[PDB]
Parts: structure tokens; sequence; C-alpha cells
RNA sequence: UGUAACGGGGCUAAACCAUGCACCGAAGCUGCGGCAGCGACGCUUAUGCGUUGUUGGGUAGGGGAGCGUUCUGUAAGCCUGUGAAGGUGUACUGUGAGGUAUGCUGGAGGUAUCAGAAGUGCGAAUGCUGACAUAAGUAACGAUAAAGCGGGUGAAAAGCCC
RNA sequence: CCCGGCGAGGGGAGUGAAAAAGAACCUGAAACCGUGUACGUACAAGCAGUGGGAGCAUGCUUAGGCGUGUGACUGCGUACC
């Protein structure tokens, strides 16, 4: 009998910090995915971006198993006439650790326009210090 | 009052003299008229002229009053197109269209 | 349909459909298909079957009640308005008055009538039987029917 | 040359967003007689800058 | 005071007053239904189930009408086989309304 | 008897591009487009009341596992957990309560707790 | 041409070998309605059904039962200026072809029922005629012998007259 | 009568039952081209629909909501012959 839907204007979102110091990059980026589309909500509408703001700091500090540091590598593509650019975990690191916890949870959520909304909801951050203070965002593990 | 007057059978387009009509849409009557005497187009004086009668139009018969009066409802109708012969290279003839418009304009207050 | 056997235009070359002539059916202003010739619709009934359906028909009139058996039915002059008088006294409108001996000056004082028609007792029909509301009969009409149907 | 397949109102409207033309709003006054006419033009009756240049 | 039960072999989770459609009963248009197939009953204190159905719980309910739905329409197509189907269909319901969450 | 079809014709056009109401372009315009466009969506039709009951068994299975875990039960446990206790709710209603009431949701997870 | 040999993210378990209950998962099976085809059933009856099984994907193709159109008989009847056909909307209705009622337009024909006869239903045939789109306000305005200014008439003059 | 070039073409006024019956003249469909009102539409990928579905605009009965237009976002989805 025409059964509930999460109206936007009623979503009451919720801010997190998860610490990524020692975290298991993808175990970090799946449960991150999760939360940012609103699975873990009793509420959850597949239509609707019902999930939580997630601040993630520390993301240089993410790690990964075997020799992935150095064995992993981030291709891309220029547009250009012969331009494919190739970046390790490591130089990954050394130039954009955000990148990493980006490409990784964006791999994870959907595709299209509530895919990109959800993606906006995540802030990753390299240094310890996060500038949301105002929000008071709460403890995650 | 809206009192009507309008041009049948205007030797040019729709699409050209519609373009003249676009510049005076819900404009006062003086202001409308002044555009069309600097507007450098053909359907600037095909439309002034019936603007001006729409003036005259809507003063002797019904509303009176020059100073309150826009231009509340123009437009512009495609019309009959004549067709003519208009013979090409090697043989072969092309049917041209010689197209007229229906230019009304309502002057409202 | 008048117009030449012509193609028009070639078989190739041009880029058109293929075309063999103006009267083709499917050109306008000429051809269509399958054309109508004068024919006759007129199918054969078996005497048996004839007779056997006036006997059934003629039959059906004597349940309905719409079979009026008379005796001399005649008009004086050959005159409508006494024709329509006497119809009057009779109670009746849309009839078939079947007749033996057949009257001019009945049958001329009911050509006018439309609801009424004066057939010989030789010439019933099927469909007149059954179209007319009532149908009044000549004693010598009746008996020249049973003669004639047998 | 040629169109694969017919473009639509809707694209021949895009194209045409920017035929528009536009006004002039920008009428001049003559100082002496008080007539419009376009800027740095002269008006209909033969004034520029509220002096007689013309027959 | 919501109550859930099962009837056009299915379930609806249903409040004290308000209508209800649901599939068609063998019963008149202006009677009254009993089902004992009360599955739960929520209040201050929850009485669900560790058996099938309650124990004595009955929702006592009257019929309001006995139409039918709006036409569904039915179009199998097969291309390029020379196949194509058209149906109709008007699904039949019994609206109550619900008089009684023991 | 020669018989015009101008009447009817019309009518069998008309009726379908009722139907294309609402379409794009030539779709909604021409029947020839619009024709296709029409028995299209019934095929889509056709197939969607089949995907309806299948996308909301998912929507429901979603908001009752989200449900579940909030309380430390998984669906896959929870509702082996009810089946063991021979709970005969359905999916549907368990996603309303789920929503709706989870002080009452609460005690169907410690009765799946039970088994 | 571009990672490009897990579908991707990503994973030392989210891989593999073995067992063990879970769960998901199709139009499959069960639940509750509704319709129809054939077979039994009691013998009801000349067929409704307490029924009662069972079936019901479908190209070529074969067999059933219908809708609608113009015309002929029922019809010199019936409906119609207190508004026909046609056009255009809306609301019901049938399993479908469809049907009914009515708003506006229209301004005079229409036709129940049961029969009869067909120029009887169109999206395709590089189909045939008329109308209108697209490209597009695009190319082009037909010799690269050349125009300039003054006055004239005229609503208006690069082109006409001087 | 009035605008216009004592044009075209219109607005009146009048005739008629009616002039969107005014001679390009009964009816006046569709393609096609417009003017105004409601909603949507300038970070978003594909047969353009279809199941879900917020909001907004109007119709209604109202002290629930149910029609109607619209369709953000989202599962599935490569036209017909
Ligand atoms: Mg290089
Ligand atoms: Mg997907
Ligand atoms: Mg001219
Ligand atoms: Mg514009
Ligand atoms: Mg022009
Ligand atoms: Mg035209
Ligand atoms: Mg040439
Ligand atoms: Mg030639
Ligand atoms: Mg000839
Ligand atoms: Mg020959
Ligand atoms: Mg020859
Ligand atoms: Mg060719
Ligand atoms: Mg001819
Ligand atoms: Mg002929
Ligand atoms: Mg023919
Ligand atoms: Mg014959
Ligand atoms: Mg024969
Ligand atoms: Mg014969
Ligand atoms: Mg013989
Ligand atoms: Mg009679
Ligand atoms: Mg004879
Ligand atoms: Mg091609
Ligand atoms: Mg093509
Ligand atoms: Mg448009
Ligand atoms: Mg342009
Ligand atoms: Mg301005
Ligand atoms: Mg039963
Ligand atoms: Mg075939
Ligand atoms: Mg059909
Ligand atoms: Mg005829
Ligand atoms: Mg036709
Ligand atoms: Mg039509
Ligand atoms: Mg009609
Ligand atoms: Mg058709
Ligand atoms: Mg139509
Ligand atoms: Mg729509
Ligand atoms: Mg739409
Ligand atoms: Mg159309
Ligand atoms: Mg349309
Ligand atoms: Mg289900
Ligand atoms: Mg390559
Ligand atoms: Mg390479
Ligand atoms: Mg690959
Ligand atoms: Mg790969
Ligand atoms: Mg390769
Ligand atoms: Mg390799
Ligand atoms: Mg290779
Ligand atoms: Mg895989
Ligand atoms: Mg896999
Ligand atoms: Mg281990
Ligand atoms: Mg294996
Ligand atoms: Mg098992
Ligand atoms: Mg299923
Ligand atoms: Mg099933
Ligand atoms: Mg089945
Ligand atoms: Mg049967
Ligand atoms: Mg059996
Ligand atoms: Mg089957
Ligand atoms: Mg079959
Ligand atoms: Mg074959
Ligand atoms: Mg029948
Ligand atoms: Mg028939
Ligand atoms: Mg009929
Ligand atoms: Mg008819
Ligand atoms: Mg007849
Ligand atoms: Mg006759
Ligand atoms: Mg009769
Ligand atoms: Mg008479
Ligand atoms: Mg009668
Ligand atoms: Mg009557
Ligand atoms: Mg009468
Ligand atoms: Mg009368
Ligand atoms: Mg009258
Ligand atoms: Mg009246
Ligand atoms: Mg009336
Ligand atoms: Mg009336
Ligand atoms: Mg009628
Ligand atoms: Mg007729
Ligand atoms: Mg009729
Ligand atoms: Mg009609
Ligand atoms: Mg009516
Ligand atoms: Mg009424
Ligand atoms: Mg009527
Ligand atoms: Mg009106
Ligand atoms: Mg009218
Ligand atoms: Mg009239
Ligand atoms: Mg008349
Ligand atoms: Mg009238
Ligand atoms: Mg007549
Ligand atoms: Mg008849
Ligand atoms: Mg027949
Ligand atoms: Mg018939
Ligand atoms: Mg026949
Ligand atoms: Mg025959
Ligand atoms: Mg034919
Ligand atoms: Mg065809
Ligand atoms: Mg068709
Ligand atoms: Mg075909
Ligand atoms: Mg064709
Ligand atoms: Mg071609
Ligand atoms: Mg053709
Ligand atoms: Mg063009
Ligand atoms: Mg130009
Ligand atoms: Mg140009
Ligand atoms: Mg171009
Ligand atoms: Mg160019
Ligand atoms: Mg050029
Ligand atoms: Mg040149
Ligand atoms: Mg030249
Ligand atoms: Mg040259
Ligand atoms: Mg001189
Ligand atoms: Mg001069
Ligand atoms: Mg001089
Ligand atoms: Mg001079
Ligand atoms: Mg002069
Ligand atoms: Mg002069
Ligand atoms: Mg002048
Ligand atoms: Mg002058
Ligand atoms: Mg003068
Ligand atoms: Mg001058
Ligand atoms: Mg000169
Ligand atoms: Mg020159
Ligand atoms: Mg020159
Ligand atoms: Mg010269
Ligand atoms: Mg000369
Ligand atoms: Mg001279
Ligand atoms: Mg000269
Ligand atoms: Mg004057
Ligand atoms: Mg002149
Ligand atoms: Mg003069
Ligand atoms: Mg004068
Ligand atoms: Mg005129
Ligand atoms: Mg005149
Ligand atoms: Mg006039
Ligand atoms: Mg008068
Ligand atoms: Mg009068
Ligand atoms: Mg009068
Ligand atoms: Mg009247
Ligand atoms: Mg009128
Ligand atoms: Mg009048
Ligand atoms: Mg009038
Ligand atoms: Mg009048
Ligand atoms: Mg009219
Ligand atoms: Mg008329
Ligand atoms: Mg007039
Ligand atoms: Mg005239
Ligand atoms: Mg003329
Ligand atoms: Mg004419
Ligand atoms: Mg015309
Ligand atoms: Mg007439
Ligand atoms: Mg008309
Ligand atoms: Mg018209
Ligand atoms: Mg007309
Ligand atoms: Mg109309
Ligand atoms: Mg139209
Ligand atoms: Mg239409
Ligand atoms: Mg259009
Ligand atoms: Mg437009
Ligand atoms: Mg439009
Ligand atoms: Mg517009
Ligand atoms: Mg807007
Ligand atoms: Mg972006
Ligand atoms: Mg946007
Ligand atoms: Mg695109
Ligand atoms: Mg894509
Ligand atoms: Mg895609
Ligand atoms: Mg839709
Ligand atoms: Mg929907
Ligand atoms: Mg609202
Ligand atoms: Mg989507
Ligand atoms: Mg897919
Ligand atoms: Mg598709
Ligand atoms: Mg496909």
């Amino acid at each position: 009998m025409k059964t509930f839907t999460a109206k936007p204007e009623t979503v009451k979102r919720d801010w997190y910090v998860v610490d990524a110091t020692g975290k298991t990059l993808g175990r970090l980026a799946t449960e991150l995915a999760r939360r940012l589309r609103g699975k873990h909500k009793a509420e959850y509408t597949p239509h609707v971006d019902t999930g939580d703001y997630i601040i993630v700091l520390n993301a240089d500090k993410v790690a990964v198993t075997g020799n992935k540091r150095t064995d992993k590598v981030y291709y891309h593509h220029t547009g250009h006439i012969g331009g494919i650019k190739q970046a390790t975990f490591e130089e990954m690191i050394a130039r954009r650790p955000e990148r990493v916890i980006e490409i990784a949870v964006k791999g994870m959520l959907p595709k299209g326009p509530l895919g990109r909304a959800m993606f906006r909801k995540l802030k990753v951050y390299a240094g310890n210090e996060h500038n949301h203070a105002a929000q008071q965002p709460q403890v995650l593990d | 009052m809206e009192t009507i007057a309008k041009h049948r059978h205007a030797r040019s387009s729709a699409q050209k003299v519609r373009l003249v009509a676009d510049l005076i849409r819900g404009k006062k009557v003086s202001q409308a008229l002044d555009i069309l005497t600097y507007t450098n187009k053909k359907a600037a004086v095909l439309v002034k002229k019936v603007l001006e009668s729409a003036i005259a139009n809507a003063e002797h018969n019904d509303g009176a009053d020059i100073d309150d009066l826009k231009v509340t409802k123009i437009f512009v109708d495609e019309g009959p197109s004549m067709k003519r012969i208009m013979p090409r290279a090697k043989g072969r003839a092309d049917r041209i269209l010689k197209r007229t418009s229906h230019i009304t304009v309502v002057v409202s207050d | 349909v008048t117009g030449s056997g012509k193609k028009p235009w070639r078989q190739k070359g041009t880029g058109r459909a293929r075309s063999g002539s103006i009267k083709s059916p499917i050109w306008r202003s000429g051809g269509v298909t399958f054309a109508a010739r004068p024919q006759d619709h007129s199918q054969k009934v078996n005497k048996k079957m004839y007779r056997g359906a006036l006997k059934s028909i003629l039959s059906e009139l004597v349940r309905q009640d719409r079979l009026i058996v008379v005796e001399k039915f005649s008009v004086e002059a050959p005159k409508t308005k006494l024709l329509a008088q006497k119809l009057k006294d009779m109670a009746l409108e849309d009839v078939l008055i079947i007749t033996g001996e057949l009257d001019e000056n009945l049958f001329l004082a009911a050509r006018n009538l439309h609801k009424v028609d004066v057939r010989d007792a030789t010439g019933i029909d099927p469909v007149s039987l059954i179209a007319f509301d009532k149908v009044v009969m000549t004693a010598d009409a009746v008996k020249q029917v049973e003669e004639m149907l047998a | 040359a040629v169109q694969q397949n017919k473009p639509t109102r809707s694209k021949r409207g895009m194209r045409r967003s920017h035929d528009a033309l536009t006004a002039v709003t920008s009428l001049s006054v003559d100082k002496t007689s008080g007539e419009k006419h376009l800027r740095h033009h002269i008006t209909a009756d033969g004034y520029y800058r509220g002096r007689k240049v013309i027959a | 005071m919501y109550a859930v039960f099962q009837s056009g072999g299915k379930q609806h989770r249903v409040s004290e007053g308000q209508t209800v459609r649901l599939e068609k009963l063998d019963i008149a248009t202006g009677e009254t239904v009993e089902f004992a197939e009360v599955l739960m009953i929520a209040n201050g204190e929850e009485v669900k189930i560790g058996v099938p159905f309650v124990d004595g719980g009955v929702i006592k309910a009257e019929v309001v009408a006995h139409g039918r739905g709006e036409k569904v329409k039915i179009v199998k197509f097969r291309r390029r086989k020379h196949y194509r189907k058209q149906q109709g269909h008007r699904q039949w319901f019994t609206d109550v309304k619900i008089t009684g969450i023991s | 008897a020669r018989v015009k079809r101008g009447v009817i014709a019309r009518a069998r056009h008309k009726k379908i591009l009722k139907q294309a109401k609402g379409y794009y372009g030539a779709r909604s315009r021409v029947y020839r487009v619009a024709f296709q466009a029409v028995i299209k969506a019934g095929q889509y039709a056709y197939r969607d009341r089949r995907q309806r009951k299948r996308q909301f068994r998912q929507l429901w299975i979603a908001r009752i596992n989200a449900a579940a875990r909030q309380n430390g039960i998984s669906y896959s446990k929870f509702i082996n957990g009810l089946k063991k206790a021979s709970v005969e709710i359905d999916r549907k209603i368990l996603a309303d309560i789920a929503v709706f009431d989870k002080v009452a949701f609460t005690a169907l997870v410690e009765k799946a707790k039970a088994a």
C-alpha cells in the first residue's frame, strides 16, 4: 500500500570522522561507501541520498597488504593522441594522498548524478586537523 | 479593449518578420514606434505600418489615448507560399517558394 | 482505362520506383485492380423448396392471425376513397389483398394506396406474404392457392 | 555534404537562439529642437548638436 | 494500535479505522468479515508470534465496495516474427473498513 | 459498394496518438513513429509488472537488513531466526515496521535471537 | 588509438581445497482472486454447473468465434433546427476489434433489430497524388566593361529621368 | 468613416439567422509553423520509454487525501519492416 520512501527535505543527515591510520584501503573504502550511500539506515531509498557526511583524516597513512605499495598502479588517459599516464601507489601518495581514498570510494559508489552527489558527502584529508569542527562530527570506527 | 490590426499576405516569410516582432513585445506604443524607425530591416517597415495602423485603429474606433497603450500580442503566422520554377544546371528544375506572412498586432492597455 | 502503354521513365538509372504504365492500379487516376463487370446475382431455388417455403410461411399466418380469409371482396366503382373507407370497418391498414378474379376496379383503386397491394392469387410471393402486416385472401383465391401449392 | 537523418525543431531552435537581433535603446535628443535620432547621426529635419548645418 | 493480518494470500499492516483495499472475498456488498489469521498486534506492549497466528486476536471489518481496478493493458510483441497480442485486464478488489483490532 | 476509409482510419490513428501523448518530438505527433513507441511502452509495461515485484523485494530486504544490523544481527540469520520461531510475517511489513516502529521491530530481532 | 587477459572498485582473504548450517535468487513452485480451451463427473439434461481433473510460449501453417466500415431489405418505420452526419474534447464500459453518454464546433441529414452483398480495414511496395517540413534564412543572385556626384518626380531613388 | 501610397491590407459600420458564411467565401482533420499560461530544463552521457518517486502547479470534495499537468533522482531497457 504505497511503501515508505525517504523524502529529501525530511532526511536528517549526520556527520562522522574516521581516522584511516593503519587501515586497509579497500575495507575502509567499502565501509565508507556503504555509509555514504545510506545503506546502514533503516530508511534506505535507492533514489534519494540518505547517507551521512564523513571526514576521512590521515589519508596518507592508509595501509595496503602484499607488494601493492609499489605494484598497484593507477592508470588514466589524458584524452590525448597517445597520452596514457600511470602512477604507482607510492607515487600517488607522494603527490596526491587524497586521490587514493577518493578513487577507492568512487569505484565502489554507483555511477550517475546521485552517485556523484553521494561522493560530495565524503571529505578526505592528508593532515590530522580538519576545519569542519562546526558540525560536531562524531567519531566512527 | 484590445483593438487588432493585421497585414495578411505580407510579402516576406514568417522567420524574417518574426525576428523584428520579438523586439516589440509588451512595450509601450511610443517606445515601440521608435525602434522600428531605427531597426535596419524591411520587415521593420512592414511591421511598423501594422502597429501604426493598430494605434489609429484603436484610437478612432474604440479606446482612445496614445500614452497608455502596449503591444500585448504581436505574432507572425506563415501564409500561402507561391510556387515558382527555378531552372538549374543539367536540365533539372527546382520549385522555389515565394513565402508570405500574416502579421497581427494587438494594442491593449 | 484511357492512356498509353508507354513507360513514363525507364527501368533503372533514375532514383525512382520502377513503373510500367500510367494505368497501374497503384497509381492515381487509373486502374481499379479487380474491376466489376455487369453480373447476374439471381440464384436457383428448387421448385419443392419454393413451394415448401410458401407452405411454411402461409401456414404461419394462420397461427399469428395475419391471414384474414374472406368471401367476395370488391370495390363498387374504380375509386380509392371507397376502398380506403371500407378498410376502416375491416380494421386494416398495411395489407396484401389477394384475389382470384382480379378486378380492374379494385386494382386501379389500390395503386395510389401505399400500404395496400393487390396481387393475383396466382402471383403470390415469398417476400410479399411476410412483408405486409395482414393478408386478405378471397375464398376463390384460397381455393386457387391451395391447388397451386398442393 | 548531406545530413544522415533530419534535425529537429529543438536543434533548429537551439541554433536560432543567437539569431535574435538587439534594439537600439539609445536614442539621442537634439538640443534646440528636441528631436530623436541615432547617436553621432543627423536628424530627419537636418540638425546635429543644436545647430543647422544642412539645407 | 496497528495490527498485521493475512488476507488475499498476502499480509496488510492495518490500523483501526482506515479503509483497506484487498483481494476479492465471497461476501455481500454490506455485510462483515472476521480475520482470525492475525499475525501481529502492536500497542504499548507488542503481541508478536512464536507460532502461526496470535491466540485470541480477531480483526473485525466491514465491506465497503466491490468494484474493479484500473484497466491494465497487456502487449505481447515478437519483433520481426509477424506476431503481436492485445489483452486488457481489470482486477476485482474488495475495500474493507476495519472496525475492531482485538 | 465503394467504401471510403477516411473516417475510420483517422479514428484508428487518433486513438494511438492519444496513447503517445507525452512522448518526445515525433513520438507524440507522427503516427508512424508513435505506434512503435506505444507498442514498446506496452512491452516495457508488461515486463516491468514482473520487475516491480522484484525491485520492491530488494528494497524491503535492504531496509530489513539495515534495521537488523542496528540491533546487531544480519538479515540472513534474522530471517532464519524468524522461520525457526514459525513467524509468518513477510518482507513488505518487516520493512514497514523497520521504518516506522523500531521499538516494536526490536522485539522481532529478540524473537529471532531465541532461535 | 587507452589501463584493456577478475566486468569495475578493490582483497593476503573478498583466492583456493574440504566440510557445515544460513540467506539471496526466475515469469520455476506454493498462496489468494479473475478468464478461457478440451476430458471425465452426476447423469444434470437438451446444457448450466456441486463440479471435476487438466491445459492455456509460439514463425510457416491448419481449425474455431467475433468487431467494424459503405451499401439493399425490414424503413413512407424510428432518431433528428428543443441541432443530424462530420470535426474535436471529457467520463464510463467490454477479454480484443470496439461500444455508450455527453461538452464545444458544425448546420442537415441519420438509422435500431435480425438478415443480405461487398471497391470491407494500410506503416512499409526506391508505392501513386496533394500539402508541408529538413538542410537554411545556408548556397546562390549568371562574365572582373566601372562607376561617381547634382537636380527631378515619388510614400520611398545605388538601379528610373535629365 | 479610420490607418495606408486617392495601394495592398485591415478596424469599424452595415446586410444576414450567422461575416472566424466577406468572395483566397459550407464543413475545415493531420502533417507543419506560432502567441500566451503551469511545471521541468545550463556537472550531464545512448531507441528517449518504462516500474518506482520527492517537490511544484492547478480540480475537487477538506479539517484524509484523491484527480490532473509536470517529472528532480533512480532499477530495467540497442526502433519498426
Ligand atoms: Mg610521449
Ligand atoms: Mg548499474
Ligand atoms: Mg508588396
Ligand atoms: Mg524568442
Ligand atoms: Mg524581411
Ligand atoms: Mg504555407
Ligand atoms: Mg544555374
Ligand atoms: Mg535532362
Ligand atoms: Mg489519360
Ligand atoms: Mg506496350
Ligand atoms: Mg512500343
Ligand atoms: Mg536510389
Ligand atoms: Mg483525371
Ligand atoms: Mg479511374
Ligand atoms: Mg485502384
Ligand atoms: Mg453473380
Ligand atoms: Mg455466387
Ligand atoms: Mg435461376
Ligand atoms: Mg422454374
Ligand atoms: Mg409499414
Ligand atoms: Mg406478376
Ligand atoms: Mg544511412
Ligand atoms: Mg539513416
Ligand atoms: Mg517549439
Ligand atoms: Mg545564425
Ligand atoms: Mg531599455
Ligand atoms: Mg474457491
Ligand atoms: Mg513471419
Ligand atoms: Mg489491438
Ligand atoms: Mg458510397
Ligand atoms: Mg486512408
Ligand atoms: Mg487524422
Ligand atoms: Mg467521433
Ligand atoms: Mg493503422
Ligand atoms: Mg485528431
Ligand atoms: Mg508522463
Ligand atoms: Mg515527460
Ligand atoms: Mg499528431
Ligand atoms: Mg499534437
Ligand atoms: Mg514478492
Ligand atoms: Mg590500444
Ligand atoms: Mg599499451
Ligand atoms: Mg579489462
Ligand atoms: Mg582490468
Ligand atoms: Mg588486446
Ligand atoms: Mg598479458
Ligand atoms: Mg595483450
Ligand atoms: Mg566478476
Ligand atoms: Mg564476483
Ligand atoms: Mg588464516
Ligand atoms: Mg572454487
Ligand atoms: Mg538450507
Ligand atoms: Mg517471483
Ligand atoms: Mg507465478
Ligand atoms: Mg506457470
Ligand atoms: Mg471451458
Ligand atoms: Mg491429476
Ligand atoms: Mg506455458
Ligand atoms: Mg498459443
Ligand atoms: Mg518458412
Ligand atoms: Mg458476439
Ligand atoms: Mg460486421
Ligand atoms: Mg454498429
Ligand atoms: Mg456508423
Ligand atoms: Mg438500408
Ligand atoms: Mg430502393
Ligand atoms: Mg418493425
Ligand atoms: Mg408520411
Ligand atoms: Mg419503433
Ligand atoms: Mg423512439
Ligand atoms: Mg413515435
Ligand atoms: Mg423541431
Ligand atoms: Mg436555433
Ligand atoms: Mg431547448
Ligand atoms: Mg439543447
Ligand atoms: Mg446548446
Ligand atoms: Mg447522435
Ligand atoms: Mg451517408
Ligand atoms: Mg453514428
Ligand atoms: Mg462525430
Ligand atoms: Mg453531445
Ligand atoms: Mg446528460
Ligand atoms: Mg447527441
Ligand atoms: Mg465558442
Ligand atoms: Mg462559432
Ligand atoms: Mg452556420
Ligand atoms: Mg446553410
Ligand atoms: Mg450554431
Ligand atoms: Mg435532406
Ligand atoms: Mg439497415
Ligand atoms: Mg450478415
Ligand atoms: Mg450485418
Ligand atoms: Mg459476402
Ligand atoms: Mg454470395
Ligand atoms: Mg481495398
Ligand atoms: Mg502496409
Ligand atoms: Mg499499424
Ligand atoms: Mg506490413
Ligand atoms: Mg510509403
Ligand atoms: Mg530519396
Ligand atoms: Mg511515397
Ligand atoms: Mg528550411
Ligand atoms: Mg538574410
Ligand atoms: Mg544574406
Ligand atoms: Mg551549413
Ligand atoms: Mg558559408
Ligand atoms: Mg555567399
Ligand atoms: Mg556575381
Ligand atoms: Mg549581374
Ligand atoms: Mg568570367
Ligand atoms: Mg540641376
Ligand atoms: Mg533627388
Ligand atoms: Mg534644392
Ligand atoms: Mg528634390
Ligand atoms: Mg518632390
Ligand atoms: Mg514627395
Ligand atoms: Mg517621407
Ligand atoms: Mg512626402
Ligand atoms: Mg505628396
Ligand atoms: Mg526622405
Ligand atoms: Mg542620384
Ligand atoms: Mg552599383
Ligand atoms: Mg548598378
Ligand atoms: Mg544607371
Ligand atoms: Mg536604362
Ligand atoms: Mg525623356
Ligand atoms: Mg544616367
Ligand atoms: Mg491621416
Ligand atoms: Mg504611389
Ligand atoms: Mg491623389
Ligand atoms: Mg487621403
Ligand atoms: Mg481587402
Ligand atoms: Mg480596402
Ligand atoms: Mg477587410
Ligand atoms: Mg447590423
Ligand atoms: Mg442584422
Ligand atoms: Mg439579428
Ligand atoms: Mg444557433
Ligand atoms: Mg458567430
Ligand atoms: Mg457583423
Ligand atoms: Mg464577428
Ligand atoms: Mg455578429
Ligand atoms: Mg465557425
Ligand atoms: Mg459557417
Ligand atoms: Mg472583415
Ligand atoms: Mg475582396
Ligand atoms: Mg486575391
Ligand atoms: Mg476559391
Ligand atoms: Mg484556404
Ligand atoms: Mg448548406
Ligand atoms: Mg470553420
Ligand atoms: Mg483553420
Ligand atoms: Mg471556411
Ligand atoms: Mg477546428
Ligand atoms: Mg491543425
Ligand atoms: Mg490533434
Ligand atoms: Mg508540429
Ligand atoms: Mg518557437
Ligand atoms: Mg508550441
Ligand atoms: Mg513559444
Ligand atoms: Mg521555469
Ligand atoms: Mg564532475
Ligand atoms: Mg543541474
Ligand atoms: Mg547526449
Ligand atoms: Mg555511461
Ligand atoms: Mg548505458
Ligand atoms: Mg512514466
Ligand atoms: Mg509511475
Ligand atoms: Mg503541492
Ligand atoms: Mg535511470
Ligand atoms: Mg544493464
Ligand atoms: Mg532501449
Ligand atoms: Mg536487443
